[PDB]
């Protein structure tokens, strides 16, 4: 699951069977780390006009 | 009269709701495949080689470009209606107030 | 062929370049995936018929 | 929605500025009519 963005500790209360979350844009906004099994939030890096 | 009727100001709420719906539609269209193997561009690039990936990508570009063009056209039409309303309000200010 | 075998591959690391770059094969036709990119992918299971 | 390239721009006039214009119109009408 490749991509670019800022990773932080998540406050999302994932259940044991859930590996990631999705938005309405069909993008991943949270993942479970395969080694530590902690949940990370994913956000885009800053941009603007 | 106003406080006892939650829908009294519907004329302004309708404008807010229409704008919100237009944006939500524009975003949701990103989930469409448009004939591509996937709506997710990164998955296409990660799985397929260039001469094949480009074929799938062009399908997403066509669909997304068409969706964005549709959005703008609708905004131009809606803007014209709002301008007419503002022109009327400006006239009433001058002549009634 | 009327009684083809199947084996399941799991819980392991697959270096697909050992097969892809082999001259022992007359054909190596992939569908839905580019063979040169297999080393960057993860799967739940791989089945060998 | 910003993450999809969609941005919302602020008005030039703030709500406070609009309220101030309205107050001036009311004060004008009450003290000097249409003059």
């Amino acid at each position: 699951l490749t991509g670019t963005g800022v990773l932080t500790e998540s406050n999302k209360k994932f259940l044991p069977f859930q590996q990631f979350g999705r938005d309405i844009a069909d993008t991943t906004d949270a993942v479970r780390d395969p080694q530590t099994l902690e949940i990370l939030d994913i956000t885009p890096c800053s941009f603007g006009g | 009269s106003l406080s006892s009727t939650p829908s009294a100001l519907g004329k302004l709420q309708d404008v807010v709701n229409q704008n919100a719906q237009a944006l939500n539609t524009l975003v949701k269209q990103l989930s469409s495949n448009f004939g591509a193997i996937s709506s997710v561009l990164n998955d296409i690039l990660s799985r397929l080689c260039p001469p094949e990936a480009e074929v799938q990508i062009d399908r997403l570009i066509t669909g997304r470009l068409q969706s964005l063009q549709t959005y703008v056209t609708q905004q131009l039409i809606r803007a014209a209606e709002i301008r007419a309303s503002a022109n009327l309000a400006a006239t009433k200010m001058s002549e009634c107030v | 062929v009327y009684a083809w075998n199947r084996k399941r591959i799991s819980n392991c690391v697959a270096d697909y370049s050992v097969l892809y770059n082999s001259a022992s094969f007359s054909t190596f036709k992939c569908y839905g995936v580019c063979p040169t990119k297999l080393n960057d992918l993860c799967f739940t299971n791989v089945y060998a018929d | 929605q910003k993450f999809n390239g969609l941005n919302v721009l602020p008005p030039l006039l703030t709500d406070e500025m609009i309220a101030q214009y309205t107050s001036a119109l009311l004060a004008g009408t009450i003290t000097s009519g249409w003059t």
